[PDB]
This record gives structure tokens, C-alpha cells and sequence, in this order.
């Protein structure tokens, strides 16, 4: 019962938090780099 | 008052093994209990005393063992110690249940010290064969094998719960580090444990033969059953000394002294003799998650076993038909655990199949109707 | 009886839900906060328990392949389980041809047992207490597991025996005189 | 707290006026008085009460043990095989 | 576990009927005899499981003098228990002293119960 | 009664958590407590999950370590969490022994309680030490040696006790192995003495701000000073967030990340923080033997401290001499540990020696003089 | 730990002297006013440590009134305490209130204590 | 057990009959009526009063290592050089 709750807010901070992560260290990412070594 | 009383470690102390009202008339059968917490302590101390040498790691775990066996000065001592006092903490526990059924001491005012004494048997077999997978030997790494796949029944997470016990794709080096890890712990979560079955068992105190109230003679636990169970220790210590010294691998299997190796299969995959009844029913269940299933019913069915008791008599020392059950109870259990050992041939599997039937049966029948049929028995007697 | 002292500034402004409403949210704001944090901790710690990184890489070894005796049965190691890599002859597969409906706890054929005839690939490890099966004393002329005598028939099924299933067929795929899972 | 056992001043027991105990010092009595008759003729009597209860449950299981286990040695022996065969 | 008061009334269930009671009184009869409790002093109803609250009620209610013999012979009983020793048939409680001195209080006190219960269910 | 006042176990959780009636005027400095043994918890449970990965042997200890760090999923959290809710654990000991002296809680009805939390402390730092030990990091391996080579100062015994303590000539193998027994073990008898301190201070109940009966009003530990707990419990796991995350390393040393090698000596022989005020008494002292005895009179000398304290009035808030006295010790301890770790130059070495002389004084000196000094002034004061 | 009765030994040895009387007795008023005590509704008396035989046996012997007194002046020290505030110069203890109403209590205590001591060691 | 604090019903505390208690249920009383006020002017009252406790203590220690540490930097320093040498 209490694990509803629990799971929908740790959802919801991870995917906020990776998304504000993610933009704020787009450039040093190896996703946005790989491209410019290939 | 005195310094034993007002002073809280001594008050403790005091209220458990000085003045603890035990019934006079408890014979030695009650004394396994403390038998029981020194198997454990010494247990504890053989554990510590190998970790000190023995390695985790699978490449170095058997090497280790031989080293503590030849090299650590008195680690063979220790080593032995630790193997028969595993199976004597397992003699005691059997004989420790078999009097708490005997004298009925699973009745309603001790039925919660019953679920934790339950609870602790189970967590013992669970750390006995984590130290067993310890070793690496054949029969260790295939008998951890054979388990952890057993596992695997559980339809919807027993697909992927495997590997998250191994560590790996297989019984290897993460899971023996687990298996040490979680070993070396789990008696000390027992300890707690049986510090909370010593509450439960004070808060209504000790049964006794008669099964009667025992409010009416008791005496101090000190100095009549201290020297009671000194003697018990004693009896337990010389015969303990006897399978360490003189006979320490009767127990055991000898096919554990061969280094493990997952190619090679054991003609025989059979726990220790103290699992084999367990063992005994996972192989007459033909479904593997049913085959798990029943062993462990066949643990916690003594769960249900105070509530399947419908006797208005604590103990069966009074009670013919009772004590005839029981007793072929036990020789059933024996059967079983004789069947556990043996290999699948027909004869044994047919009598396996029926040794599990009617091992669940004692307790979902012949307990009820046995109990009700001796409260008839004796109003209509004495009615006269 | 008496006067009681002015509350009056210490009182809140709000209604009796309202009031209540509102620490009910904030309790159990806190309650799940906590499950989630928890649930993180206890998520992050189990995963410890998961196969390290050492282990998964280790794992989807390929075998040195090639040229060996018709017939025979070689091992290897990946993943732990032995595996009962065999290039049976073509008489293994003329009697895989017989199919079998019925007398079979899981009929099957060479089709989807084996890619090709010169080079059989199944786990060696049982079915019921899983071991690893004799490599000639099968019943049914494959692999026989000794520890309840159950018998393998060359294209891995479960003849006779305690077999929960067929002898398992690892997802190695084939190449050029290599294994390559 | 309604324990079924107290202390020592209120075991839980009920009333008993009317009940005399009577003990000698143990630095005045016998250790051994009923040691040598007790081990002998009193273990034998205990054991002959407790027998039958033991014995007829034993002499079942045992009977059937016997009886499966002769019956697995002549299957494993020659003149068993085809039963062996037939029964498998 | 079981009511008194269900054993109480199986007991009179086969008892109303001889074709059961000529078979089933002599076996019980000889159950008890057997059953070794008389040896050690004791009457039936001290053998029965006085942790009950039911049970203690009962024995609160019992009259000054059964309530000291019973708890005279719960003492003997413990003293030969201790011992290991048995009384010979002459200081044996004869069969015919079982009374079931007990029975009654144990009812009243099963039928307060079973009346608390279906009133307050109700 | 209530299920959680009839239920034995319950009826505990209840004294101890639920009803507890703490005094009303307790500040934050009292929920340091709890924090203490939540730290314990923690580290028991990060020790455990190191224990699954983590290698005794000599040569696969750093090794191994490194593997958890690198391979093993959150193996770098764990490891972390460790190391540093060991210095965790200590700052909230500190700050936990800081409030006792402040606030009194010594004095005579906790005395007993006073006594079992010295012998924690101890523990705990030879449990702490061991567990160092542990890595066989370059600073790991010379501290284990400089600490036995310390041990042999004893006249008598200390000839031999050493390679008893070593399993050896010299920190190898064995030493590696015994410290790792000894340190997965020493961390659950501390935690039996811990429940025996909640006993010790049960008994009698905790001490207040004011120094004063809390009997007046006391209030039950739930709801108000669990919430407190979870308060200080929330900001003790953010802070150590903060360094787990964010910092680890800071409070470590890195010599420690360097394979350790008897043969190469590192430029500084220094413990972890939170042993500096200790190890700077043993650099101090010239003897060895005097510089052990020393060592550990400064933490046994706490049991002096209740006999010492000849104040009337329990705590130091309404004490304006006692305040400076006890501050000017707290300062005159971290400049203690901070002289710890510099390297042995001249007015490091006089400052050590006074520093050491003034810690050892406030106990034999500074309190009796000042709590009998205050006595008087009270007195003299209220007279008129 | 120090007898009530040696520091108010030591109080009266420093008072018959003018000489220390007027360099300390400012001083320890001074010392008393900055304690901090006074503004939290206390007196000297209700600092002193309760836990002990000689202190419980004298504050038994309070006449009803100075206990309920010092009750209520113990729970607002403690109210205060809790919530972090401090009564004014108005509402504070005086000096001319610290009247040491449980010195005499806890000396007759001690001085039974000790005519105890001395009697039983001859 | 003459422990000093007793369980609720009895906690040692002596006879308190004329003190009367009030409180509000929290369910109607302000949170936060005196944290703006408090956090502000209470915190620099108690900081302001205990202040000089650690000051003056801290002021002497602190004194004492710059003393202790401006002079091993002077002796390491080149021209403290020959006083290091003097001084060992
Ligand atoms: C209830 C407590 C315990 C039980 C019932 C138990 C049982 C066992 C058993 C059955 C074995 C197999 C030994 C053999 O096959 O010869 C074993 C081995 C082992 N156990 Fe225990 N164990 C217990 C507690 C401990 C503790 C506390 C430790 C460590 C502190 C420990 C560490 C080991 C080790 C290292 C081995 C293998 C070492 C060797 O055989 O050389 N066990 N244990
Ligand atoms: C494993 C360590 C154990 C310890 C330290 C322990 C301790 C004790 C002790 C000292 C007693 C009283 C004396 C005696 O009964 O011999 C007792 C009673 C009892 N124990 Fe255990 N025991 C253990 C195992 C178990 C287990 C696993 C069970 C599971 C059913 C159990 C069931 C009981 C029962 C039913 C009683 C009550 C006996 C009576 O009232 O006559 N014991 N325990
Ligand atoms: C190491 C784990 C520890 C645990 C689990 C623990 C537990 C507790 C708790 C919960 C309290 C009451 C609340 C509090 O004081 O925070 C307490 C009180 C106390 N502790 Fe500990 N503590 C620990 C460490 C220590 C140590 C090492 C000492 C050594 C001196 C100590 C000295 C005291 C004292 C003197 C008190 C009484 C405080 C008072 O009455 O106000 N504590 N302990
Ligand atoms: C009061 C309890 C404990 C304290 C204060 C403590 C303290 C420490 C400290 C200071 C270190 C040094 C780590 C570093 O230098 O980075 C350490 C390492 C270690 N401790 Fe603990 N420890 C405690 C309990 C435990 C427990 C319960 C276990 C296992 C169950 C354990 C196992 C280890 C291991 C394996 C390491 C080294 C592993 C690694 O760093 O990768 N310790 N401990
Ligand atoms: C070697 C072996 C073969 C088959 C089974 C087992 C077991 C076993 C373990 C459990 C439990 F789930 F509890 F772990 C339950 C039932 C079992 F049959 N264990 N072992 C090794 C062993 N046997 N006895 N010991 C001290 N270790 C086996
Ligand atoms: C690296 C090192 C050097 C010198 C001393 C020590 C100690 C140390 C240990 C003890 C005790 F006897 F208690 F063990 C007492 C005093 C000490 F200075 N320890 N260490 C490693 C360390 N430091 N801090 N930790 C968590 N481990 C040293
Ligand atoms: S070996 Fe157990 S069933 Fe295959």
C-alpha cells in the first residue's frame, strides 16, 4: 500500500533529476562527444 | 537487597540462572535447552577461531581448510569442533523438539516462544548449510548448486532471483564471499533470536513432565539445575570428545575432502545427515516449486502443531494413544531421514512419498482426532 | 473554575480540516519520502548482491571451434555449467529423424535443438537437481544424468528419468569453425 | 503482565494452608541411600512401563523398512533385473 | 484447546446410548487405568491445563478444601515425579475417587464465556 | 493493557522508544545518542555488504577492495560509506562524550552508565584501528606495525605477545586474516555493550540541561523526541551525503590508496583524524611503555572523572568557571589532535608534551579545584 | 559528592575573616548573578543534585508549601529551558530570594549521616 | 530498585498538587508563531551570552598554536636555519 506512493515519488525525482542532470552537463556527456571523435 | 538483585547485569543474570523458578519436577530432558546456547557459544568461538585462517575466495577456500587442518597449530582441533558441533547442535535441537512435543510444551501460554523456537530451527538449517557450501568440496558446491536451482521454481522472480544469490551465473567465488559473509552473520542474528525465545520462555516460565502448573514447587534455577545441566554438559563435552577425537568424519561426507569442481558430478548429491528427513521429502515431491514447498511446510507445520493439539492436557506423559503417536512419529521421521540418503530406487521412492504423507498428516489429523479422542476417553472414564 | 491565559495570538487560522488536512499531508509527505529513500538505499545495497561487473564480463565467452572426431562429445566451461559440445555423426541425425509426439515430456527435434549436425551445442547440467550427465551412459544413447539415472537421448531430450525438462541448448550461436555467444 | 507465573513472593499459585514440607540438611543425609537399588530395579521398572509404547511403533516402521529394503536388494540383484525392468 | 464443554457434551452423547457406552466405558476405563496418572496421585482433573482463563476462573472458584487437597496432590505428584517413584495401589487413587470434582465450575465458567460471546455477536 | 505494554517484546520497544519518559528540557544534544547507534547500524550493514567482496588474504585484500570499488555494483558507495560513517561514528562519540562532560551526565546515579560508555569508546577504537588495518594500504600496514611494535613494551610479556598478536614475525598473512575475524566480530560485542549501556542509563533515565530532577515533567520519547531523532538523524545522513558523495577522500589519507609494502617506509606515519589526540600522547611520551599507558590512561581517566567532579550540581549550563574550564579542554583536545599529525619538530614536540600534561591535569586537577571553588562561591554568593 | 556540610564548613571558614569576605563575597555574588540560574525562575537550592540518599531524605523533609514552591519553580526552569527563553529582570529570582531554604534540611541530614559513620567505625 | 526515576505512574518526583498545566491541541495552535522572531533574536541571545565561554578559551589555544606554528615555519625557513640547529 505505502509502496504506491514510495515508487511514484522515486520516479518522479529520478527522471527530474537525470533530465536537469543530463542538461546542465549536456556538453561534457560521452553521448554528445562521441560524435565529434567518430 | 542483595547486590545480585540490585544491580541490573547481576538482576538479569539473577532472574535467569540464580533464582528462576524452574518446576521441581523437570527431568533432564529440560536441560537441552542450555546444552543448546553452549553448542551455540562454542560453535561461535570454533567460527571465530577459523575465520582467523580460513579464505573466502574459491580458489583458496579448501587450500585454506587443509592449512587450518595442518599447518594453524591445533586448527584441526578447531576445524572438528566446528563440523561435529554443527550436527551435535542439531542432535540437540531434535532432541529439544521432540521433548517440547512430548511434554507438550507448544500448548497456548508458550505458543509464541513455539513460533520463535520454529523461526530459529529454520534460520539453523540456513546457516548449517551456508558453512557446509563454506568448504568446497564436491558435495558443498553441488549441493549449493542443487538448492540455489531449486530456487529457481518461484514462477514469477525465481528466473532472475538465481543469479542475485550467486552473484554470477553459477555457484563461484561471489557466492562463497556471500555465502562466508552471510554465514559468519546469520548466528548472530541467531544469538538475538534466542535471547528473544529466553523471554519468551520467562514470561510464562518452564513447562514440566506432569503438565501440570508448576506454581506449586518450584525451586531456583541455582545451584540444582546449574549442576543439572553441568552434568548434561558434561555427558554432551565426553561425547562430543569422543566424535572429534576418535571418530570426527563418521558424521560428515568423504567426498567433501575433494576439491570442487562444477564438471565433475558426485554419484551421490546428499546433504548431512541432520537435513536428510528435510531432503528426504524435496525428493519424493515431484515439482520442484511444490518439492520446496513441503520443506519447508514440513518445518512450519509445528507452527500449526498448538493449534492442531485440541488436548485439555499439557503433555503427553499421561497419554496412551498419544505417546503411541508420537513416538511413531519419530520413528517415521527417522525412516525419512534413513530414505533421504538413499538413492531414487523404487521401493524408496514410493516408501519416500509415503513417509512425507504421513509425516503432514501427523500433525493435520492424528494430533486433532487423537486429542479429542483421549478428552472423550478420559471424561467417560472417570465419569463413573 | 479559574481564567485561562490568553491564547488568542497563538491560535492558527485555519479550520478544523483544513488544519488537520493539512499535518495529515505533511506526515505523510515525510512517511513516503522516507519509503522512497529507503527503498533507494535498500535497491542500491541488493544490487550489490547482482553479478559485479567482473562476472558479466567474464560470461558470453566464446570456445575455441573446430575440427574434431564425429561423435564425440567435448567440454568447456562458459558460464560455469559445463557445456556438452558434440559433433555427432550423421547417424545421430538419421535417428533425430524419427520424430516423437508422444512418450516425450517435451517432444522436439534437431530443428530447433541444433543449428547444424556438425556442431551440437547443450548445457550439461540436469534438469532435476541439476548435474552433469555421464557422456555415453545415457539410456538413450546421449547423456545420462547419474545422480537418478535419468537418460538423455542425443538430440537432448528427456527420455526416461526424473527430467523436469530437455537438456538445455545454450543460446551459442555458430560461425566459421567458432563458437560465438 | 497476567504471566501464569510470578515471582518467587506470587508464583501465580493458589492457596495451600494445610501442606507441611519436611527436609533434612544435605550435610546430614545419604547421597547414594536409593543410588544402588534405584539404578536397577527403578530403571527397569520405568523401561518396562515406557516399552510398549516404544516397541510397537518401532517394530512397524522397522518391519516396513525391512520389507522395502529387501525388496530394493533383490531388485538390484540378477534374479530381480527383469523386474527391475518390468516395474521401471 | 478443546471446550470442556464439547467434551463434556460428546461424553454424554455416547453415553446415551448403551450400543456405545458397553464398548466404549470399559476401554475407557482401562485407558485411564493405563493412562499412569492415578500412580503419581493425581485425579483427571488435575491433569488438565490450568493456563487457560477459563481454567483459572474455575480453580478460583473452587471451594477451600477441594482447592488445598488439589493442591496437596499436585505437590505429591511433583515429589514423585522428582523422585522417580510411584505410589503402590494401596496409596493409589483408586478409580473410584476420580470424581471430577472440577467439571462443574469449569462448565459454569465455559457457559459464562459462550454466553458473553453470542450476546455481544449479536 | 495496550498490545505494546502486554507483548514482551513489544513491552521492550515500548520502555525503551514509545513511553521512555525522557525529561521535557533535553536538547538536540541528546538525540546524539540514537545517532550513535544508527551509525553503528549503518556500518554493520556496510560492513556486511563488504564482507561478501572483500578478500583477508594479504595479497588479494587491496586487491579486492579495489574490485568493489571499480567492479561490484555500488561497491564504491558501500566502501565509501564505510570509511567514512567510521569517522561519522566517531564525531558523533565525540560530540556524544562532549555533552556528558558539559551536561554532567557522569555524576553519580549514571556512574555505572558513565563506565560501560568508556569501555565502548575504547572498543570502538580497536575496532576502528583493525578495520584500517583491513585495506593494507601503505598507511594501513605501518600502523598495524608501529601498534604491536608499541604492544612489546610490556616487560614481561611483550618479548613474545607480539608474533602471538601477529601470527608471525612481522604483519603478513595471518595478521591480515586474525584482524579481520577480530574486526567483523568486536563490532557485535559492541553491540551488546551498547544494549547494556541503554540498560545502564534505563535504569535511572537520561540527565537534562539543567542538571535537575527530570521527574517534574518528563515527557514520552514518542512522538516528541523520536521526531528529534529523525530531526538529527535526517541532518547527520545529509552531511554524511555530503562527504560520501561529494568528498570522501578528505577525510582519509591517500598514502592509504598505495599498495602497502613493508620495505618502503611512507614520509608520515599518521592515523585517521579522529585517533590524532590520542596518537599525539604516544609521540609525546619518550618511553614506549609511558607512551602506551599514557595513550590509554587518557580516555580510562574518564572513570576518574565522576570521583573527581566534587560539584554539587550536575552540568556546567549554570556554571560560569566550569564552562570556561570545559571549553578550554575541548580546545585544548583538538590542538592535541591537530598536533597528531605534524611530523616531530621542536615546539610540536614541547607543545605535545604540555598539551598532554593539561589534558591529563583537567581531570586530576581542574575539575576537583573548580566544582569545590564553585561550591563556595555559591554558597558565599546566596548567604546574604 | 562534596558533603553539603564541608562546603558550608569552608563557606563560614572564609566568612569569619573580613579580610576574604570582602574580596570574595562581591565576587561570588557577582559569580552567582552571572550564573544564569536566577533568570530561569530557579534558586540555588533546586540546582542541587537530587540522586542521592542524603538529598532525597531532605527534600522528604520539606514542609509542604517550600515543595510545592520548589516544584513549580523547577517546571518553569524546565517550560524555560525547552523553550529557549528566559524570564525577565521582573519575573527573575532576585538575589534577596535566594534564601537557601534547603541548606538547613540537607545539614541535618549529613550530620545524621555522619554521627552514623562515627558511631559504627568504633 | 530505588532507581531515581521511576515509570509514569510514579516517577520519584515528590507531591506537586497546586501547579496547574494548559496546552492547546496542536491541531489548533501556530507552527511557526515565534521561528521568524527566534531563529533571529533568541539565536543571538544565546550565542551573545555563551560567548565569551568560548572565546576567551579559544582566543588562548588559538593564541598559543599561531605562536607554536609562526615559529617551526621560521625554523624550517632558511633564516632559522642556524636556531634549528642551535635549538637540536
Ligand atoms: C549455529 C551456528 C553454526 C552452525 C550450525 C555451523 C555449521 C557448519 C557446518 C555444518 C559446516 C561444515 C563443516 C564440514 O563440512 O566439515 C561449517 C563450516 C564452517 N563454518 Fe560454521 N556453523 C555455524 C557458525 C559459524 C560461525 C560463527 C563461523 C565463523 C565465525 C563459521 C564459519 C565456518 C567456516 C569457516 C567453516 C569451514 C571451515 C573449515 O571447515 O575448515 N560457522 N559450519
Ligand atoms: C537453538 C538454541 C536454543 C536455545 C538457546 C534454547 C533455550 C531454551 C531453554 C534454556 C529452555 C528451558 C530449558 C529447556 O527447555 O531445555 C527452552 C525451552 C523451550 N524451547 Fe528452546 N532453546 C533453543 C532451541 C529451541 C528451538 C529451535 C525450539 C523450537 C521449537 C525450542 C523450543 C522450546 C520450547 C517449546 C520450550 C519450552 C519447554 C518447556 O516449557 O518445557 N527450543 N529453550
Ligand atoms: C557507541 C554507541 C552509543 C550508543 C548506542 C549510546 C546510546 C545512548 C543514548 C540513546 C543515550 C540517551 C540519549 C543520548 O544521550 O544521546 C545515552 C546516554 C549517555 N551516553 Fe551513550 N551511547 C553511545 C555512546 C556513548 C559512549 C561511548 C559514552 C562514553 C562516555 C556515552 C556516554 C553517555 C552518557 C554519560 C549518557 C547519559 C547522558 C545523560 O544522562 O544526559 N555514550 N547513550
Ligand atoms: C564500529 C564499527 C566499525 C568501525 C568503527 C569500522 C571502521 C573502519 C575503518 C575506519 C575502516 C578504514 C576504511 C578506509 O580506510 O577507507 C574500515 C574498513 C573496513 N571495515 Fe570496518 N568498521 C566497523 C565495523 C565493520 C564491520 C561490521 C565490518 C564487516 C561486517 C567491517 C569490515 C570492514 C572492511 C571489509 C573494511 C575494508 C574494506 C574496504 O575499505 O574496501 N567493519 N572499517
Ligand atoms: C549436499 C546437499 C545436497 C542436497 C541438499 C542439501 C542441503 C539442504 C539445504 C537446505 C537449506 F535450505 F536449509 F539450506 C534445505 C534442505 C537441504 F537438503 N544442504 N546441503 C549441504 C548440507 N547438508 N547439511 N549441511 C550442514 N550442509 C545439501
Ligand atoms: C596509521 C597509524 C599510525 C599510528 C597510530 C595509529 C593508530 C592507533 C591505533 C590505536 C588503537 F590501539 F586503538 F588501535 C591507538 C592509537 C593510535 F594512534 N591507528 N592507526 C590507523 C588508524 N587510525 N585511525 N583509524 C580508523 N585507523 C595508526
Ligand atoms: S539428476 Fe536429479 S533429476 Fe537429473
Amino acid at each position: 500500500t505505502i509502496f504506491g506512493g514510495a515508487f511514484a515519488f522515486q520516479g518522479f525525482f529520478d527522471v527530474a533529476v537525470n533530465k536537469w542532470w543530463e542538461e546542465h552537463n549536456k556538453a561534457k556527456l560521452w553521448k554528445n562527444v562521441k560524435g565529434k571523435f567518430l | 537487597m542483595p547486590t545480585r538483585k540490585s544491580n541490573t547485569y547481576l538482576s538479569l543474570v539473577n532472574s535467569y540462572l540464580i533464582d528462576s523458578p524452574q518446576p521441581s519436577s523437570i527431568n533432564y530432558w529440560w536441560n537441552l535447552g542450555s546444552l543448546l546456547g553452549l553448542c551455540l557459544v562454542i560453535q561461535i568461538a570454533s567460527g571465530v577461531f577459523l575465520a582467523m585462517h580460513y579464505s573466502s575466495n574459491i580458489e583458496l577456500a579448501f587450500d585454506s581448510v587443509e592449512h587450518i587442518m595442518r599447518d594453524v597449530n591445533a586448527g584441526w582441533l578447531i576445524r572438528y569442533i566446528h563440523a561435529n558441533g554443527a550436527s551435535f547442535f542439531f542432535i540437540c535441537m531434535y532432541l529439544h523438539i521432540g521433548k517440547a512435543l512430548y511434554y507438550g510444551s507448544y500448548k497456548q501460554p508458550r505458543v509464541m516462544l513455539w513460533v520463535i523456537g520454529v523461526v530459529i530451527f529454520i534460520l539453523t538449517m540456513a546457516i548449517a548449510f551456508m558453512g557446509y557450501c563454506l568448504v568446497y568440496g564436491q558435495m558443498s558446491h553441488w549441493g549449493a548448486t542443487v538448492i540455489t536451482n531449486l530456487l529457481s521454481a518461484i514462477p514469477f522472480i525465481g528466473n532472475d532471483i538465481v543469479p542475485f544469490i550467486w552473484g554470477g551465473f553459477s555457484v563461484s567465488n561471489p557466492t562463497i564471499q556471500r555465502f562466508f559473509a552471510l554465514h559468519f552473520l546469520l548466528p548472530f542474528i541467531l544469538a538475538a533470536l534466542v535471547c528473544m525465545h529466553l523471554m519468551a520462555l520467562h514470561v510464562h516460565g518452564s513447562s514440566n513432565p506432569v503438565g501440570i502448573t508448576g506454581n506449586i514447587d518450584r525451586l531456583p534455577m541455582h545451584p540444582y539445575f546449574i549442576f543439572k545441566d553441568l552434568i548434561t554438559v558434561f555427558v554432551f563435552l565426553l561425547i562430543f570428545s569422543l566424535f572429534v577425537f576418535y571418530s570426527p568424519n563418521t558424521l560428515g561426507h568423504p567426498d567433501n575432502y575433494i576439491p570442487g569442481n562444477p564438471m565433475v558430478t558426485p554419484p551421490s548429491i546428499v546433504p548431512e545427515w541432520y537435513l536428510l528427513p528435510f531432503y528426504a521429502i524435496l525428493r519424493s515431491i515431484p515439482d520442484k516449486l511444490g518439492g520446496v514447498i513441503a520443506m519447508f511446510g514440513a518445518i512450519l507445520i509445528l507452527l500449526s502443531l498448538p493449534y492442531t493439539d485440541r488436548s485439555i492436557i499439557r503433555g503427553n506423559s499421561f497419554k496412551v494413544l498419544s505417546k503411541l503417536a508420537f513416538y511413531l512419529f519419530v520413528f517415521n521421521f527417522i525412516l525419512l531421514g534413513n530414505l533421504g540418503q538413499l538413492h531414487v530406487e523404487v521401493p524408496y521412492i514410493q516408501l519416500g512419498q509415503f513417509a512425507t504423507a504421513y509425516y503432514f498428516a501427523h500433525y493435520i489429523i492424528v494430533v486433532p482426532v487423537i486429542s479429542t479422542l483421549e478428552n472423550i476417553l478420559y471424561y467417560i472414564g472417570t465419569q463413573t | 473554575n479559574y481564567q485561562q491565559p490568553d491564547y488568542s495570538s497563538y491560535l492558527n487560522n485555519k479550520s478544523g480540516q483544513g488544519s488537520r488536512n493539512f499535518t495529515y499531508f505533511m506526515v505523510g509527505s515525510m512517511g513516503l519520502l522516507s519509503a522512497a529513500g529507503a527503498k533507494s538505499t535498500v535497491e542500491a545495497f541488493l544490487s550489490s548482491f547482482a553479478a559485479s561487473a567482473d562476472v558479466l564480463a567474464m560470461a558470453k565467452v566464446e570456445v575455441k571451434l573446430g575440427a574434431i572426431p564425429e561423435g564425440k562429445n567435448v567440454i568447456i566451461k562458459w558460464q560455469g555449467k559445463p557445456v556438452f559440445i558434440r559433433h555427432r555423426t550423421a547417424d545421430e541425425i538419421e535417428e533425430a529423424n524419427q520424430v516423437d509426439i508422444k512418450t516425450l515430456r517435451d517432444p522436439q527435434n534437431d530443428a530447433d535443438r541444433v543449428k547444424k549436425p556438425e556442431w551440437l551445442i547443450m548445457l550439461g547440467i540436469c534438469t532435476h537437481l541439476g548435474c552433469v550427465p555421464i557422456g555415453e551412459a545415457g539410456d538413450f544413447g546421449g547423456w545420462f544424468c547419474p545422480c537418478h539415472g535419468s537418460h538423455y537421448d542425443i538430440s537432448g531430450r528427456i527420455r526416461k528419468g526424473p527430467a523436469p525438462l530437455n537438456l538445455e541448448i545454450p543460446e551459442y550461436d555458430f560461425t566459421d569453425d567458432e563458437t560465438l555467444l | 503482565p497476567h504471566t501464569y507465573m510470578g515471582w518467587w513472593g506470587s508464583l501465580g499459585s493458589p492457596k495451600q494452608k494445610y501442606i507441611t514440607q519436611y527436609t533434612i540438611s544435605p550435610y546430614a543425609a545419604k547421597p547414594l541411600k536409593g543410588a544402588a537399588y534405584n539404578a536397577v530395579f527403578n530403571t527397569f521398572r520405568r523401561t518396562k512401563n515406557q516399552f510398549l509404547y516404544v516397541a510397537i511403533p518401532f517394530v512397524v516402521v522397522w518391519s516396513i523398512w525391512t520389507r522395502a529394503r529387501d525388496y530394493n536388494e533383490y531388485l538390484y540383484t540378477k534374479e530381480g533385473r527383469e523386474e527391475l525392468e518390468r516395474v521401471n | 484447546v478443546q471446550s470442556m464443554t464439547s467434551v463434556v457434551k460428546a461424553a454424554n452423547f455416547i453415553l446415551a446410548r448403551p450400543t456405545l457406552s458397553k464398548i466404549i466405558t470399559p476401554l475407557a476405563q482401562k485407558f485411564t487405568a493405563y493412562a499412569g496418572y492415578r500412580e503419581m496421585g493425581l485425579k483427571f482433573n488435575d491433569l488438565l491445563l490450568e493456563e487457560t482463563p477459563i481454567m483459572q476462573t474455575a480453580i478460583k472458584r473452587l471451594p477451600s478444601e477441594l482447592n488445598y487437597s488439589r493442591n496437596f496432590r499436585i505437590l505429591t505428584a511433583h515429589q514423585l515425579a522428582l523422585s522417580h517413584q510411584l505410589l503402590p495401589a494401596e496409596k493409589a487413587v483408586k478409580p473410584e475417587e476420580d470424581d471430577n470434582y472440577l467439571i462443574p465450575y469449569i462448565l459454569e465458567a465455559e457457559k459464562e464465556a459462550f454466553e458473553k460471546a453470542e450476546l455481544d455477536n449479536i
